[PDB]
């Protein structure tokens, strides 16, 4: 099949 | 039956009738402070207001006044007759238009039941380098993801929603979908392992 | 959230 998504964190200043 | 929202919050009523409401838009709901009765929550004048509503189990009332077997004939009966709804200072309450219940945003890019596997071969076969979506989160019911394509892969960044205010896990907090995607249209976001996330085109839904 | 008393006395 397809591979897993993998959500991201946002850098926040 | 349009008019009513399932589960929703005096929060987040006031907030939908703040964004998407005018004066004298209302909506019903349960009781959040005590189930199960319900809730009648209006504008007017700018401000929001809430109105018990006693559910014995014969009949719906406002704690007082006429006696309905159903919650769509007191709501009905309300709208129909302006004047019977009075505080106590005087000042009466106009229930005029119905705030519908629907989708958190009507832009295209919102794809709604849409997963990531799906969303991601839809932002390959069919996204260029800036193509964007939002979609719900199927990890965490109630709460959003936005899907970028940053060429060659897609980014997912869940966007929460606590009480109809939405952020990326941090940040400001929008009133809207569209006030968040707006705001990072211009001032695109930075993933922590550096990838820039820039939202150039949305990659509407057909 | 501000709730209001419907007055019928």
């Amino acid at each position: 099949a397809s591979p897993e998504p993998i959500y991201a964190t946002i850098d926040f200043d | 039956r349009r008019w009513f929202h399932p589960n929703i919050t005096g929060v987040e009523a006031e907030n939908l009738l703040l964004t998407r409401g005018v004066d004298g838009s209302f909506l019903a709901r349960p009781s959040k402070s005590n189930p199960g009765d319900f809730t009648l929550s209006v504008r007017r004048n700018g401000a929001v207001t809430h109105i018990k509503i006693q559910n014995t189990g014969d009949y719906y009332d406002l704690y007082g006044g006429e006696k309905f077997a159903t919650l769509a004939e007191l709501v009905q009966y309300y709208m129909e007759h302006h004047g019977q709804l009075k505080e106590k200072n005087g000042d009466v309450i106009e229930l005029k238009y119905p705030l519908n219940c629907a989708d958190p945003t009507s832009e295209r890019w919102f794809h709604g039941h849409l997963s990531g596997k799906e969303a991601e071969k839809l932002l390959t076969e069919k996204g260029k380098h800036g193509s964007f979506l939002v979609r719900e989160s199927q990890s965490h019911p109630g709460d959003f993801v936005l899907s970028v394509r940053t060429g060659s892969k897609v980014t997912h960044v869940m966007i929460r929603c606590q009480e109809l205010k939405y952020d990326v896990g941090g940040g400001e907090r929008f009133d809207s979908l569209t006030d968040l995607v707006e705001h990072y249209k211009k001032n695109p976001m930075v993933e922590t392992l550096g990838t820039v996330l820039q939202l150039k085109q949305p990659l509407n839904t057909t």
